[PDB]
RNA sequence: AUAUAUUUAAUUUUUAUAAUUAAUAAUAAUUAAUAUAAGUACGCAAGGAUUGAUUAUUGAAAAAAGAAAGAAGAAUAUAAUUUA
RNA sequence: UUAAUAUUUGUUUAAUGAAAAGUAUUUUAUUAUUAUAUUGUAUAGUAUUAUUAUAGUGUAUAGUUUUUUAAAAAUAUAAAAAUA
């Protein structure tokens, strides 16, 4: 992300609506996920004992600026923005994943479980009735190619 | 990204008189990883006789185009490759 | 590319760039084996280290003796007894 | 070759088994295909709105009479069975 | 167009010169890999004397009946010993007009280099590695 | 949708800008990665300086960027200046990066594993403060009499913080080219490298036989031979290294420490 | 022709993560909405951006007492002033202007309408002052104001020149800018999403669900 | 290598440990991204003389070993010179390759033993007398100590042969507490500088050192 | 001129490809394009005599007989053979047939090698060949007893082993108890 | 198979600024698919025209008034993305 | 005059004994061993320091150390897509 120079409300609501596309972004995931965490940050970062978006966005403003005038991290300041700003919704995915559950419940998710297994068995049954019709067929043939022989 | 992206089936509706046209094909490549406006994607989808390559532009409102695999599957992508060359290289005439 | 000992023909692969052009053809490096330093010939061909202009990193790539090699050591019959131990992929 | 082309070989051998151990359809027999008839008649006449009937029973006796008598008996096997899937499918679509 | 691999590959089986290698015309003990004076001909066999490839002299890979060089420098094991094809056909000893006690013949199995074992060595090696296991 | 008035990649002028076209266009190779750049006189490449052979260019610029981390500093001429300096900033990412891969990245690259690990040790703590443009290019008014090229001193910025070349001076070279380099009279005590001390002990002391007095004077033989002008017999020529003005650069390199 | 992933692009055997919340587009829209339609976090409104013309290099072993001054300029209790991370202006050469990382000039076209031209740049490293969160932004504007003025004096006195707060920024802190930023218009409310109308009762509904959720 | 992000949770190798390295606390809910997992690279290990020494003393120990109970036995050795499971593997991985040891499969219990190859044996038996006496050498005792030291080893060859094999056995569980007993009070520090030889390849040169922790 | 060598990053068959110096392990087919008079590369020593012929002697009279190509797959079907190459048995069998070892008849469109002249010197080979196998059998029975006196001297090395086991943990056992000693005492005087 | 002369195509490097005139590249006798006028006019009848629209054929053009011995990039597409 | 011309441009060495030929001031060229007078040892040719390894033995890892230049046209080679 580019930012032009500032992180703003529209870059925030950026990062809000592309929280969605991370389903399996937890809080405690690792910091390389983070728009422009380079690996020079990203090792700045480990050297600061920092691996987690959660201690990405409990750092100060002061560690910041250390990371950025003294480390060497360009985009710190944009890191640190980007992991503020999506650090709440991940509490909520985390405690109880609301905007995941709440949409599809687990009623749904046993009611898609079922119906697949079903489906799936279902799609062996017909090649197996169908090969059972197939057998007595030729039962029928057999007997009466017999009777024909018979005669 | 393109290790997660490419190999999920994408199920295609493109508004076409006098019916829409059905498709289902895997993803290929991907040109943007991010949402842009010049995003792309690369489909190859196969019909009963037929096997095509698609590149399918993000953003068109006739060419309705999800992805639903919502996983990668680098197998399925490196199956449909293989199916893709061979096909290719049958059909031109000889 | 790949070098054996000529000694005791113990095997150890390493890319050969352009500025080793001319330690190609013989090595003079020290084996674990023989504890000593012995000469080392080329044995079979492996890729590259850089890119070819407008081809994949795979082309052109190592030939049957590097891959047949490489297998030998470290695969599915190979790895099987280390895997009870380590499996690499973890630590 | 490759591991991908043993692989794949390995995949075919292993349906192709899987494919012999399945047998040849079917040949029917005239009572069966009666009641095949049968039931795509008494079905047609069931549900068979704007399709003349009378023109779907002699479409019907045409394909029992000279279709199957023309081509082969795993033809013949596979016309049954579509015709089982017309039955349980209302006729595939003839409205 | 010379229609022989370069640089054979002994991965199958490697060709290395024994700590304990003595002559065929000699039975005395050779220089192991200091020196190249010696003459190496490999041919992937453990059959006696020698095994994977006897060895010779530069001085002595001569015939050992008339004690003169090779025609197309190849040599008849005899009873342990190398003559030469007319001396193991039994024609008369021909005196050769080039050099008389010493062949034309590299050092180091240089000049047996581009004929043996190569890779692959068998069918069933090949298999090994276009197979996933 | 349609394409654009010029379809393809096509070759502009050299001070020509972007386009800012669909058009399907493929790298080589990836050269945002060091070391890895192309050459060439569009702005996203470094300028190609004069080569038989791209492969002959890759070989020059092997061996400046070697002699660049051999002796701190290069006088190079024409377009090279441009990618020995961009090529030095390269090695110093390399150097602070510090990974196993920069390590056989730069020594695939270079001439000599000792001048990898001299710069692996030395520019990370040199440069650590610094975020780039590590390396500093002067244009020099004197040129190239035989070619009249424009000869470019290029060097490392960060001079005190270096472990070699603390102190040195290069307004003026040394008087042979095998002594230690010139140092100010204020850095007249440091110490060097033990290593690298060694090393240049020994490339110096090559220098000191008879052998190389008589290469010296067979090559003048062979450059008047040549037709090269200003060059005097061998018998009028004299050995660049004696007893006596060993004796005392040996007394100047003790006062130096 | 080649293409462009090898077998080894992908480790046999591995799954990758999921790349979205549900293969159903239906639902794909019903997260973005929420995603959406979510209050804006991590988003905080400064009273007013300090600027020096010194470095961050510079600023940054004093930034703490430049908050404890500002705490004793907006005359809160310690402890309610926050400074935001230093932001280095970018050193210009031909020095566009409006750009955020333009240095910022000591003169204003509504200060000074009728000059004709600029005053030369008075700062080159900013950091933006936030209050205590639950303050309204009528306290916050007021705050920036006060600070504005009290800093605008002590700058004039200093002139004029040659134990207060804005005194004691102005002279050991070497802050010589202080301004009020515009509000932020960026985030435009989303009246539709997917293509689908948000009602008012469905806005509601999401509002009281993230209220919740911060609860 | 750290406890939680290249190993779960709770587990700790006992064995030597990196000199400068922190062993910094990593958070419970920390998870790697699929794709993140991928491009990880490890840092290669010593597969030297002293690893290789010290896995082959302890193969000649427990003769034959078995794969799972390998690090068991080297974490119980006393001088344990291996970092962790990876740092065993690749000692395993270039012994096999230079050929010290081979890995056979027992048809009874379906696991993989490490055997020793017999031309190498006799050069493994020589490594472990060289390393018996440099311990003997090094260790130093009063003339008393000694005495006693040497009776109990005349007692213990005069022994019977199962009654050596209990003493060993009784012996090596010593050994085993008495070493996780030693190690609070003192560990192995592994250093290491890595280099570019004549070849243009980076390799590492490691020292190994003791320091006490209090 | 070539393109591989003006392409900056050479391929390692590229580098292979400029090794015209003549000298040990080189690119020999590289080195055999130039003239005989410019490379110093002598004709190929082929080992004729009784260990290739004996060889092909006892491969030929099992089938008895072989075409060319098919002797010479079932001979390197084999691991040891003296063999380099069919020119090789080519050689080797020519001069059998000059010495009158093996002959060649042609049959309707090929020709077969078969042992008429010296038959019953080839069933004595024969007989030879079989007599050696049985003795390699009573090898292997010897080799039985031998690996029953080596698991008696394995057993002696197992008891050595244990010994020097019970030695060194002994050194091990003493060196931290001196350690633990010089750190804390009292564990050590705890354990005795 | 030759630039020697003529003749042409360019150029003489930010010129804040085309256009009073010289000279100068596109002056329909188009062709093919559709559809509408229309199932009209016109024919005894079967039949059945003329016809301005979309595609099809895929391009766009302005001369002379300013300070000149580097790379019109300080070159890895930023007018210095921190810099000792 | 052509001619501000064409042409040259010295930044990286993979190989080993004669004779014809060549006489270039070898100042004592060598310093010695053996024995035994005398005699002679360095450099081709194609009008040249030139597309050039004179193939008489013999075999070999000594790297057995003179090729400028910052964009263009035409030409010369080499490569040159999922079009045919
Ligand atoms: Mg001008
Ligand atoms: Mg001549
Ligand atoms: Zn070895
Ligand atoms: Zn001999
Ligand atoms: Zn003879």
């Amino acid at each position: 992300i580019a930012t032009g120079g500032r992180v703003t409300n529209e870059d925030r609501r950026w990062w809000l609506v592309h929280l969605e596309c991370a389903p399996d972004i937890t809080p405690g995931t690792f910091i390389a996920w983070l728009d422009c965490c380079g690996t020079h940050t990203c090792k700045k970062l480990i050297e600061r004992n920092i691996w987690t978006i959660e201690q990405v966005a409990a750092l100060d403003s002061d560690q910041v600026d250390e990371l950025k005038y003294r480390e060497g991290c360009l985009k710190m300041d944009v890191v640190w923005e980007h992991a503020r700003t999506i650090i709440t919704p991940l509490r909520q995915r985390e405690v109880t994943g609301g905007v995941e559950s709440e949409l599809q419940g687990r009623i749904m998710e046993l009611r898609k479980k079922r119906e697949l297994e079903r489906r799936r068995e279902e799609i062996l049954k017909e090649r197996a009735n169908v090969s059972e019709q197939r057998e007595e067929t030729l039962r029928k043939l057999r007997e009466a190619i017999a009777a024909k022989k018979a005669a | 990204t393109k290790e997660q992206i490419l190999g999920a089936p994408v199920t295609c509706n493109f508004e076409y008189n006098p019916r829409p046209v059905r498709l289902i094909g895997t993803v290929m490549d991907a040109h943007t990883e991010e949402t842009s406006i010049k995003g792309g994607l690369k489909v190859y989808a196969r019909n009963e006789e037929t096997n095509m390559m698609l590149w399918i532009p993000p953003g068109n409102p006739k060419l309705r185009h999800e992805v639903t695999s919502t996983k990668g599957s680098f197998q399925h992508y490196l199956d449909e490759r293989d199916k893709w060359d061979e096909a290719w290289i049958t059909g031109r005439a000889r | 590319a790949l070098f054996s000992c000529f000694r005791c023909g113990y095997m150890y692969e390493f890319a050969v760039s352009n500025s080793y052009c001319r330690k190609l053809t013989l090595r003079n490096d020290h084996c674990p084996r023989c504890d000593q330093l012995t000469l080392f010939r080329f044995m079979s061909v492996s890729g590259m280290v850089g890119n070819m202009p407008f081809k994949p990193i795979g082309v052109p790539g190592p030939s049957y003796a590097t891959l047949w090699w490489r297998k030998t050591r470290e695969g599915k019959e190979a790895s099987a007894p280390l895997d009870a131990v380590c499996k690499s992929d973890r630590w | 070759d490759f591991g991908r082309a043993a692989a794949r070989r390995m995949q075919l051998e292993r349906r192709r088994l899987e494919a012999s151990t399945h047998p040849p359809p079917v040949d029917p027999t005239a009572q069966q295909a009666c009641v095949l008839y049968r039931r795509l008649l008494k079905a047609g006449h069931q549900q068979l709105l704007v399709t003349d009937k009378s023109y779907y029973a002699r479409k019907v006796r045409h394909e029992f009479e000279v279709t199957a008598r023309q081509t082969s008996a795993r033809v013949r096997g596979i016309m049954y069975e579509r015709g089982q899937w017309l039955v349980e499918n209302k006729l595939g679509g003839i409205v | 167009r010379p229609h022989f691999p370069a640089y054979n590959e002994d991965v199958d089986r490697p060709m290395v010169v024994p700590p304990d290698a003595i002559c065929f015309n000699c039975d005395k003990p050779i220089d192991a890999g200091d020196v190249n004076s010696y003459v190496w001909i490999p041919a992937g066999n453990a059959t006696v004397p020698t095994p994977q490839g006897y060895f010779f002299h530069f001085g002595c890979f001569k015939c050992n009946r008339c004690k003169y060089r090779l025609g197309h420098n190849k040599f008849y094991s005899k009873d342990g010993k190398a003559w030469c094809i007319p001396c193991a056909l039994g024609r008369d000893v021909r005196v050769p007009t080039r050099r008389w006690h010493t062949s034309y013949v590299n050092t180091h199995r240089t000049g047996s280099r581009l004929t043996g074992h190569f890779f692959p060595r068998h069918s069933h090696q090949m298999e090994f590695l276009f197979d996933p296991n | 949708g349609r394409a654009p008035p010029v379809i393809g990649c096509t070759r502009k002028a050299r001070y020509a800008g972007i386009d800012d076209n669909p058009t399907i266009t493929y790298k080589p190779w990836d050269t945002t990665e060091p070391l890895m750049a192309d050459y060439g006189w569009t702005r996203g490449k470094l300028p190609k300086f004069r080569a038989r052979s791209p492969f002959h260019r890759q070989q020059i610029a092997r061996r400046m960027v070697t002699e660049m981390i051999r002796k701190d500093y290069c006088i190079v001429g024409g377009a090279r200046a441009p990618a020995l300096r961009i090529l030095a900033d390269h090695v110093v990412e390399l150097a602070k990066a510090g990974d196993t891969d920069s390590r056989q990245q730069l020594a695939y690259f270079l001439h000599d594993p000792l001048m990898v690990d001299k710069a692996f040790d030395e520019y990370p703590r040199r440069f650590k403060d610094m975020n780039a443009k590590y390396a500093m290019m002067t244009r020099l008014k004197s040129r190239r009499r035989t070619d009249a090229v424009a000869m470019y001193f290029v060097e490392y910025k960060n001079r005190d913080m270096s472990d070699n070349h603390k102190g040195e001076d290069y307004s003026a070279g040394p008087e042979r080219f095998f002594l230690p380099p010139r140092i100010v009279e204020t850095e007249k005590g440091i110490q060097r490298p033990p290593h690298m001390q060694m090393a240049f002990d020994r490339w110096a002391s090559k220098f000191k036989t008879e052998e190389f007095h008589h290469w010296w004077r067979l090559r003048h033989a062979k450059l008047r031979y040549w037709g090269v002008r200003n060059v005097p017999h061998p018998s009028d020529v004299d050995p660049l290294w004696t007893e006596k003005e060993e004796e005392e650069w040996h007394n100047e390199m003790l006062a130096n420490t | 022709y080649y293409w462009p992933y090898n077998e080894d692009f992908v480790p046999e055997g591995a799954e990758t993560s999921r790349f979205q919340s549900s293969g159903s587009p239906g639902t794909r829209r019903r997260v973005l909405q929420e995603y959406a339609l979510s209050p804006l976090f991590g988003a905080r409104v400064p009273c007013c951006v300090v600027g020096t013309l010194r470095t961050a290099k510079e600023i940054i072993v004093l930034k703490r007492d430049i908050q404890s001054l500002l705490c004793e300029l907006m005359e809160l209790p310690q402890g309610s002033v926050t400074l935001g991370p230093l932001q280095q202006l970018r050193e210009m050469m031909l020095y566009r202007h409006g750009t955020p990382l333009s240095p910022r000039l000591g003169d204003e076209r509504q200060l000074n309408m009728d000059a004709y031209a600029r005053r030369p740049i008075a700062a080159r490293t900013m950091m933006d002052v936030f209050l205590a969160e639950d303050m309204s932004l009528d306290e916050i504007v007021n705050f920036g104001r006060l600070s504005l003025g009290k800093l605008q004096i002590a700058l004039n006195n200093l002139r004029k020149e040659n134990v207060e707060p804005a005194q004691l920024l102005v002279d050991r802190m070497g802050i010589s800018y202080c301004e009020i930023p515009s509000l932020d218009e960026s985030d435009y409310v989303f009246a539709e999403v997917g293509g689908v109308a948000v009602t008012d009762e469905e806005a509601e509904r999401v509002a009281q669900r993230w209220a919740e959720r911060c609860e | 290598w750290q406890s939680g992000v290249h190993t779960p949770h709770g587990v700790v190798y006992r064995g030597a440990k990196m000199k400068n390295w922190p062993e910094q606390r990593i958070p419970e809910n920390f998870k790697f991204t699929e794709e993140q997992r991928f491009r990880t690279k490890a840092i290669p290990r010593d597969v030297g003389t002293i690893p290789r020494n010290f896995v082959l003393g302890v193969l000649y120990r427990h003769q034959p070993c078995e794969v799972g109970g390998l690090w068991e036995h080297c974490t119980n050795d006393p001088e344990i010179v291996l970092d962790s499971k990876r740092h065993l593997r690749e000692v395993l991985k270039q012994a096999r390759e230079e050929g010290f040891v081979t890995f056979e499969r027992d048809a009874i219990s379906n696991e993989w033993l490490c055997f020793l190859t017999r031309e190498r044996y006799e050069e493994v038996q020589r490594i472990v007398t060289a390393k018996s006496e440099a311990v003997d050498t090094h260790s130093g005792l009063r003339g008393a100590a000694a005495t006693e030291t040497s009776t109990y080893a005349e007692k213990f060859r005069e022994m019977n042969v199962e009654a050596k094999e209990a003493h060993a056995r009784r012996l090596e569980e010593e050994v085993a507490n008495t070493t996780r007993y030693l190690r609070r009070f003192q560990q192995r520090e592994i250093d290491y500088l890595p280099y570019t030889d004549l070849n243009g390849k980076v390799n590492f040169m490691w020292w190994y050192e003791t320091r006490d922790v209090q | 001129k070539e393109y591989r060598l003006t392409v900056p990053y050479r391929s390692e068959v590229t580098m292979l490809r400029l090794a015209n110096h003549k000298a040990i392990n080189s690119n020999i087919r590289e080195l055999f394009k130039k003239p005989l008079v410019m490379n110093n590369i002598k004709a190929i020593p082929r080992d004729l005599g009784e260990i290739p012929r004996d060889y092909v002697l006892r491969l030929l009279f099992f089938h008895q007989p072989i075409r060319l190509v098919d002797l010479w797959t079932i001979c390197k079907e084999h691991d040891d053979v003296p063999l380099d190459s069919a020119k090789h048995l080519r050689l080797v069998l020519k001069i059998a047939k000059l010495q009158r070892w093996v002959y060649a008849e042609k049959n309707q469109t090929n020709n077969l090698y078969y042992y008429y002249v010296h038959q019953s010197r080839m069933q004595e080979v024969q007989q030879m060949v079989r007599a050696s196998e049985v003795r390699k059998k009573e090898q292997e029975s010897v080799r039985e007893i031998e690996a029953e006196k080596l698991r008696m001297e394995e057993q002696e090395r197992r008891k050595v082993a244990l010994d020097e086991n019970i030695v060194a943990l002994q050194n091990a056992l003493v060196s931290n108890i001196a350690q633990i000693q010089e750190f804390d005492p009292g564990f050590a005087r705890s354990k005795i």
